[PDB]
């Protein structure tokens, strides 16, 4: 993560975030909505500092100093690349409606009155396609990395010594290579419920209340077509274990 | 320093997110109670052993039954959550919640946890339960579910009031230390 996105999302919530001669114009709705707004992005900027953590940390890291087969680091985190370029277009887009709103002559007051569109262009078209397929077999692929992990840390020293090494600061407490394959897996999940209790306070503007309901129907959409194609992968399954 | 790692199931209206949210932040949700829970690693230290713990949680995955069970992989201990403001959470227990976590879990200690005891005294739930035949949990229907499915132990809290929250994942911390 960015220095300024990090100060910009520090507080816990968006009214503790504006300044409070700027919140004390707004109404009780409005300053709700706000909050659970705040969030979805506050969590969309952390997934993504999450798959940073994976691809520049973990994935290249092992590539310079761990010189182990290619395919080794493809089975430890499987289309990180991939996801990190969805969640990265998301975040900025999400970042920009910010941006766009901020009050002038101020960095951190502002109010998102239109979000419900750009969450129907994510989940939906070509956006939504790549999203489906590659948590799909991100999932699918999901156990096989944790063997794969627990294999070369239980079997190579100089594994030990790298996992040791790069998760030794405090800022990587919640960041091992298999909590942050859970944190990815989990993410998508989140959504219906950031984006069901921000349309529990979208009623002022009524087109503003159906992108909401559009966005919560296609999120739920293609959490279903994920969970329908997923098949846990095992490393080294027979033949004959798959077919039967 | 050990690393065990906890999951809480149950359903949504059990109140499981936040309960992982009270335990987790060391202040109180004041201003703003969050929407979701990320994961937390707690550092424990019950009767003199001193282990990080990471929290998870499942809220969410409720409707998707093959994303759901990528939570379970090396899981030490799991906290079944229920509403004592619902009894309707209490029977899936052992129809839906249990044969899942004995499927993917089997021999990890399970902690029935009643949730939301703070409301058995409230009178807005008595009212609305007596309109569906019901009442709130009775703690001896509590421990005799957890009888019944064959749970480690049975503990009682309240995440708005923090009653009873330290004692359930300082248990769950010795659970996760067992054989
Ligand atoms: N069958 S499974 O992949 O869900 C799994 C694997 C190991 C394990 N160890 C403790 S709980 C647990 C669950």
């Amino acid at each position: 993560s960015m220095e300024m996105d990090e100060k910009d999302f520090a507080a816990d919530s968006w009214s503790l975030a504006v300044d409070s001669s700027f919140l004390q114009q707004h109404k009780k709705e409005v300053m709700k909505q706000q909050d659970v707004i705040y969030e979805l992005i506050q969590t969309e900027l952390h997934h993504v500092r999450t798959l940073k953590i994976m691809t520049r940390l973990f994935r290249t890291g092992m590539l310079e100093e761990l010189h182990l087969e290619p395919g080794v680091v493809q089975g430890l985190f499987p289309c990180v690349d991939e996801l990190s370029d969805i969640h990265t277009r998301f975040l900025s887009q999400l970042l920009e409606r910010r941006r766009q709103a901020l009050c002038p002559g101020s960095t951190r007051n502002f109010v998102i009155h239109r979000l419900g569109d750009l969450l129907i262009s994510q989940f939906s078209g070509p956006s939504a396609e790549q999203m489906c397929k590659t948590y799909s077999e991100f999932c699918s692929r999901h156990s096989k990395a944790l063997k794969l992990y627990k294999e070369l840390y239980a079997r190579d020293k100089r594994f030990q010594q790298f996992i040791r090494k790069v998760t030794r600061p405090a800022v990587l407490k919640r960041h091992g290579v298999q909590e942050c394959i859970l944190l990815v897996t989990q993410r998508i999940t989140k959504y219906p419920l950031l984006i069901s209790r921000i349309l529990q306070h979208s009623h002022g503007i009524e087109e503003e209340r159906q992108d909401l309901t559009t966005a919560l129907g296609l999120v739920k959409e293609l959490l279903s077509n994920v969970d329908e194609g997923i098949y846990q992968l095992e490393k080294g399954a027979r033949l004959q274990e798959i077919y039967n | 320093a050990i690393r065990k790692k906890l999951v809480i199931v149950g359903d949504g209206a059990c109140g499981k997110t936040c309960l992982l949210i009270v335990f987790s932040k060391d202040q109180f949700p004041e201003v703003y109670v969050p929407t979701v829970f990320e994961n937390y690693v707690a550092d424990i230290e019950v009767d003199g052993k001193q282990v990080e713990l990471a929290l998870w949680d499942t809220a969410g995955q409720e409707d998707y039954d093959r994303l759901r069970p990528l939570s379970y992989p090396d899981t030490d201990v799991i906290l079944m959550c229920f509403s004592i403001d619902s009894p309707d959470s209490l029977e899936n227990i052992p129809e839906k919640w249990t044969p899942e976590v004995k499927h993917f879990c089997p021999n990890v200690p399970i902690i029935l946890v009643g949730n939301k005891k703070d409301l058995r005294n409230d009178e807005h739930t008595r009212r609305e339960l007596a309109k569906m035949k019901q009442e709130p949990v009775k703690p001896e229907e509590g421990r005799d579910m957890a009888n019944r499915i064959g749970a480690f132990g049975y503990m009682e809290c309240s995440a708005k009031t923090k009653d009873g929250v330290r004692e359930v994942f300082e248990m769950a911390t010795r659970a996760a230390l067992q054989a």
